[PDB]
């Protein structure tokens, strides 16, 4: 939290909109990870609509500038809560009160030239609790695309792959949720449709092997551009009306 | 500490000389007060999509 | 022995830019063979080794158009 | 933990980062204090004192929050909330002036002017020009190092 | 001073004359730690009379 | 900030660091310190008038938000020299080359 | 004149927390020097010990969470890197944590072991409010020297590992703060004499005795190239 | 890069990050190590950079030696905005400057 | 500013500081403001420079 | 685990015995500095020697005298007999006397031989006196102590102005006179933070620089050998 604040930072926190705020709330049911449940109160409530409401709390989803969102509750288990009360905590938040950065302990002095005008000197407690960690989540698009001859299906057991890096894919193309891709491993498998081959009277051992043109002559996977490293979060194949994607999704 | 049910928590030491009369707005009522004039129709003929 | 100014090469033979084309075509010889440096190494690369040898005073034009001839005439 | 250049404070203009640095260490000093409290594991009415205390010393700041609205539960929540440093909330206009800000000082037993005497962890030599040290709110911004490569 | 040791001794003395004056410099400037507090900056008694 | 010792004329020099870095010479200068301590004074605006009451009190001292309000105008008036005449500086550069 | 030799005399403790170690006979010079040594020796080389790996079966990934619990993994993480814990081992150091129900789970519920002792029986990693919940992992915990990041500990690639298994960080830093001043020994003996008293405060892993003479060796072992001649 | 600031590399010496001069001597990592004899083909030369063992940073460090570099910032409104110095690997991705210049 | 603040701080005068009369050769000022009872910023005292 | 690192550059960088240079290869970061410190402190301010403590001035014993036509001011005779390296054996204290007259500048020749007394080289001038018939005369003593004095921390008073004995004298025990450390940064094949303690050390005379490394190396082991674990 800001040790040193104005005042305006639970009034952003809560006027922002990225917290959940607790509407008619009162005796808190269930709340984990995922889910916020609040038994209705006495005070005000619907004929027919009393119940329950759900607070789905969003995990590490992609925002725009390739950050993550997460939303901590703050009420554990048994506690009176009022309409208006914050629950969740989103990024940069501390208990429903705005919390951008974090503050450390400052001397005030020349020191042996690491801090020349404006420099910053730190140390390296710092970097023993983690301290601004950041999480960058970027998003791995695919393509497949359909030409005028050949099928449109992408499709698994692409050859030129070696058996260690097969053996991170689950069927139709896709990495197991939990799996790390660091540099040039394979994410998704990039497929290349059987058209505009079929009909060649050369290069038939090629089309025996590697047939028609499965990866490219010397690239590297799409996943991400070298010089990464980290895992997998959600996979998000989303399908058409009549398309047949039942095995990968 | 009675206001919000959150600031029981955290006591915020507040240093305001001056008194507060107006409190803290919704911060986007400039946002939304097109939308709500927009939207929601009006049976005299000003100010809308009617 | 790290150099940090070519100045006391340059008291031998001031004009501060034939010094460079002449460390040049002194180093070519020792970087492709069939020679052997007069002055030994001091774990350095020959460009340190070439202004080491143009501040000593042994290597100049004539040193280099006589070796030219007698490589010209071996051959 | 962190080392800045005061050099750049007479061309930056900023003594409101030397207030704030003064301010935070006088807040640090009191959670530290609390935290102290709670690791000695005193009884309530002791800590409640203290807890009234650095809430209302101070000048007409016009905040009338006080204690006995609830008693002999959560005030061991709000200690285990406040025990890594006291949120002190101070305004930008009506906000807080040097009296305020050595009158909350002088209860966390730290000198007034803020020079802290400090010692050396290379040479070990005891630093003459005794250093203000305190705390500050950083921040690390959009731009990366290694993104820019 | 710079300018004197360049026009003095040369320019061979004088690139470790500027160096070893940064080192002292830089190893007596964290041997001092000056600092900018309240009790630095000073207030006129006089100034609002002046006002 | 003194040694101990009194009764003397000057009364050992001060060891405080604005008054270092001002007698130093080197980016602590008067215009800076005087804006820090003591009074502002005047501020810069590009259409060419002031007001007749300035800024009486100093950033060791709480401003007033009208004070604020037209001190804002002298960064108004600092900030857009910076931007301008880059590339006829460049121009001029270029001809110059161009000529010779 | 001939010099005294200091030896580790009238110790002092205020909990299981703090420590305080006397050095009597002292003289002059070696009061600030043999001060800042020591400080400088017991905030760098300490064989300690720290959670490394986590091989839990609920999550696959850090950033997927169970059903049930109330924070995320990434905290339950930081919190098992805060986690301190007293073994001698033989290279091969793992346990679990195995209870349902609604409620705190302390560092107690860990299953005893021969060599494994929990320094802090009070300390709690986990959060469930739900009913019927179990918990699954295996905690991994080896000996260094200090704080290891994770880019050098992939970086060496022996072997595969299974998904599920998640490497965090170590900090292996008992020493959070650590304090010396000189004062009057009052021995009056002889003249010059004087007390060097160091107030350190630890987490109870290794012994505060145990711990400043193997930093007293470690400082020894230095002397090999300045001993001998050049 | 990002420029920082380095006390100490007297004044024809700067500094340089580690993965940025691993890969910026590329080619003379592989004409040393075909003189050496160290890699055979060049394909065991470019595994051997991508296994990044103790031998290649050997070879880098007999290149980055005694071997200058140019440091250059975009706007060079005079002929002292391009100065050479001396590389010396810094841990990290920014580079570490003289302090005077 | 960085080695200019320190040869400021290295190079100023003060008045009836700890040390006084320093008879020294070598002239190594350094050595006793290292070991004890010399400030670097003493009065004037009479030392041998060649 | 339990291994460290240690030094390996045992490539001396030497100058003639008054000025030495040493350097270290690989030790792990957190020990050059620490290292630098301890040697500097203990090489800085604890070693035993034995210097000019105690002079007998023949003549006018007051603060300001005119030398009886040295034309030299005392301060400078006190100074030049600071810096003079004499070897003194397991005798504490001794008292000799010179006698000289003639033309030329007082040289160390005019100290009589002793057992203990050794003085290694004749060029370090005391007195420039005036070429007259005049001599000079006053005894020396030296003692054996530790460390560095101050002018201030000494003896009550001149005994109630009994100039019979002799004033007190500034003395520069330890044969150090300047030293300084370097720590530089270098690296094994694979970690890159590490340090190189490059100590430089300047000598007065008579004392091999690396065997005073070595004595400083004892002094610190000798205070902490019951630390220790193993043999």
């Amino acid at each position: 939290k800001p040790l040193v604040g104005t005042g305006m930072e639970r009034a952003v926190a809560v006027d922002s909109g990225v917290t959940a705020v607790a509407k008619r709330g009162g005796v808190v049911q269930y709340v984990d990870a995922s889910r916020i449940v609040i038994k209705v109160n006495e005070d005000e409530m619907y004929p027919g609509e009393a119940g329950i409401d759900i607070y789905n709390l969003t995990k590490y989803t992609r925002s725009n500038q390739n950050t993550c969102i997460n939303q901590m509750p703050c009420v554990s288990l048994g506690e009176p809560v009022e309409r208006g009360d914050v629950l969740a905590d989103g990024p940069s938040t501390d208990l429903g009160e705005l919390a951008l950065g974090q503050n450390m302990r400052v001397a005030f002095m020349p020191w042996n030239g690491y801090n020349f005008e404006d420099s910053i000197l730190v140390s390296e407690r710092v970097v023993q609790e983690d301290r601004f960690t950041t999480i960058h989540i970027q998003e791995l698009a695919c393509v497949s695309r359909d030409t005028k001859l050949g099928p449109e299906e992408i499709t698994a057991d692409i050859p030129n792959v070696g058996e260690a890096a097969l053996s991170k894919l689950d069927e139709s193309g896709i990495v197991y949720i939990g799996a790390e891709v660091t540099g040039g491993d394979i994410l998704v498998g990039k497929v290349t449709p059987k058209g505009e081959t079929q009909l060649t009277p050369e290069e038939k051992l090629l089309r025996a092997i590697f047939g028609e043109k499965a990866s490219d002559v010397k690239d590297s996977s799409l996943r991400v551009p070298n010089g990464v490293s980290g895992t997998v979060i959600d996979v998000q194949v989303f399908t058409r009306d009549g398309v047949e994607k039942d095995k990968r999704a | 500490m009675v206001y919000s049910y959150t600031e029981k928590k955290r006591i915020r030491k507040d240093f305001g000389k001056r008194p507060q009369v107006l409190d803290v707005p919704y911060l986007l009522s400039i946002q939304l007060d097109s939308f709500q004039k927009f939207i929601e129709q009006d049976p005299e003929g000003q100010y809308g999509l009617e | 022995m790290a150099r940090v100014t070519v100045q006391d090469a340059v008291e031998k033979i001031g004009n501060r830019f034939d010094l460079v084309l002449v460390a040049a075509r002194r180093a070519r010889q020792m970087q492709v063979g069939g020679k052997d440096p007069l002055v030994p190494e001091e774990n350095d690369k020959t460009t340190v080794i070439a202004l080491r040898e143009i501040e000593e005073g042994l290597i100049n034009n004539q040193i280099l158009d006589v070796r030219e001839r007698q490589e010209q005439q071996e051959q | 933990d962190i080392v800045l250049n005061p050099l750049g404070v007479p061309s930056r203009m900023n003594i409101g980062q030397i207030l704030e640095t003064h301010l935070g260490m006088a807040a640090k000093g009191i959670g530290d204090k609390i935290n102290a409290m709670l690791k000695q594991q005193q009884e309530v009415a002791k800590l409640r004192e203290f807890i009234q205390r650095a809430y209302d010393l101070g000048a007409d700041v016009r905040q009338k929050v006080d204690l006995s609205t609830f008693s002999d539960e959560e005030v061991m929540r709000l200690a285990e909330n406040l025990r890594k440093g006291m949120p002190i909330a101070t305004p930008v206009f009506d906000g807080a002036k040097e009296a305020e800000i050595k009158e909350l000082l002088k209860l966390g037993d730290l000198p007034t002017s803020g020079q802290i005497r400090l010692y050396d962890g290379r040479t070990g030599e005891q630093f003459e020009r005794p250093v203000t040290v305190g705390y500050m709110y950083m921040l690390k911004l959009n731009h990366l190092v290694d993104d820019k490569m | 001073m710079l300018n004197t040791c360049y026009r003095i001794l040369g320019l061979k003395p004088t690139v470790i004359f500027a160096d070893q004056i940064m080192y002292t410099g830089f190893a007596y400037a964290a041997r001092s730690g000056a600092s900018v507090g309240i009790d630095d900056m000073v207030i006129p008694e006089k100034k609002h009379e002046i006002i | 900030t003194v040694i101990n010792r009194d009764g003397q004329e000057e009364k050992q020099v001060s060891f405080n660091s604005i008054y270092m870095m001002a007698d130093s010479g080197a980016r602590g200068s008067a215009a800076q310190i005087r804006q820090l301590a003591g009074m502002r004074g005047l501020m810069a605006k590009p259409d060419g008038s002031i007001i007749e009451t300035p800024i009486t009190a100093n950033f060791r001292e709480g401003l007033n938000v009208l004070q604020y309000f037209i001190s804002t105008h002298g960064a108004r008036k600092g900030l857009a020299d910076t931007a301008l005449k880059t590339a006829n500086s460049g121009y001029l550069t270029r001809r110059l080359v161009d000529v010779a | 004149t001939e010099f005294l030799k200091p030896r580790l005399v009238d110790i002092e403790q205020v909990s299981s927390t703090h420590a305080k170690v006397t050095l009597e006979p002292l003289e002059r010079g070696f009061g600030h020097t043999l001060g800042n040594a020591l400080r400088r020796i017991l905030l760098s080389s300490m064989p300690g010990c720290a959670v490394t790996e986590v091989e839990i079966d609920g999550v696959l990934h850090e950033y997927s969470t169970k059903e049930g619990v109330q924070e995320d993994i990434l905290e339950i993480l930081l919190n098992l890197k805060g986690l301190a814990v007293r073994v001698q081992g033989k290279d091969e150091v793992i346990l679990t944590l195995n209870k349902s129900g609604i409620g705190p789970v302390t560092a107690a519920d860990i299953t005893h072991d021969g060599d494994v002792e929990i320094v802090k029986p009070q300390h709690v990693i986990c959060h469930l409010t739900d009913e019927n919940a179990s918990i699954s992992m295996r905690i991994k915990v080896q000996r260094g020297r200090g704080y290891v990041p994770a880019s050098t500990r992939i970086h060496s690639e022996e072997d595969e590992r299974p998904i599920g298994r998640l490497l965090v960080d170590a900090c292996y830093s008992p020493v959070e703060r650590i304090a010396y001043n000189v004062e009057a020994a009052r021995v009056e003996q002889r003249t010059d004499l004087d007390k060097l008293v160091i107030e350190m405060e630890t987490n109870g892993t290794i012994d505060p005795e145990e711990a400043i003479r193997r930093a007293a060796t470690i400082l020894a072992e230095q002397l090999e190239a300045f001993v001998d001649l050049r | 890069s990002v420029i920082t600031v380095g006390p100490y590399l007297r004044l024809h010496q700067c500094g340089l990050p580690k993965k940025m001069a691993l890969e910026l001597f590329k080619p003379f990592i592989y004409g040393k190590l075909e003189l050496r004899g160290l890699a055979t083909t060049i394909k065991a030369a470019k595994k051997m950079v991508e296994r990044e063992e103790a031998v290649v940073w050997d070879i880098l460090d007999e290149v980055i030696r005694e071997h200058p570099v140019l440091l250059n910032r975009a706007p060079t409104l005079h002929r002292l905005g391009i100065q050479a110095f001396e590389p010396v690997l810094i841990e990290g991705k920014a580079i570490q400057l003289h302090p005077l210049v | 500013q960085d080695v200019v603040l320190g040869l400021y701080y290295m190079t100023r005068d003060c008045v009836n500081a700890k040390g006084e009369g320093m008879v020294l050769t070598g002239p190594k000022e350094a050595e006793r403001l290292y070991r004890s009872g010399l400030a670097s910023l003493h009065a004037r005292v009479k030392v041998r420079i060649t």
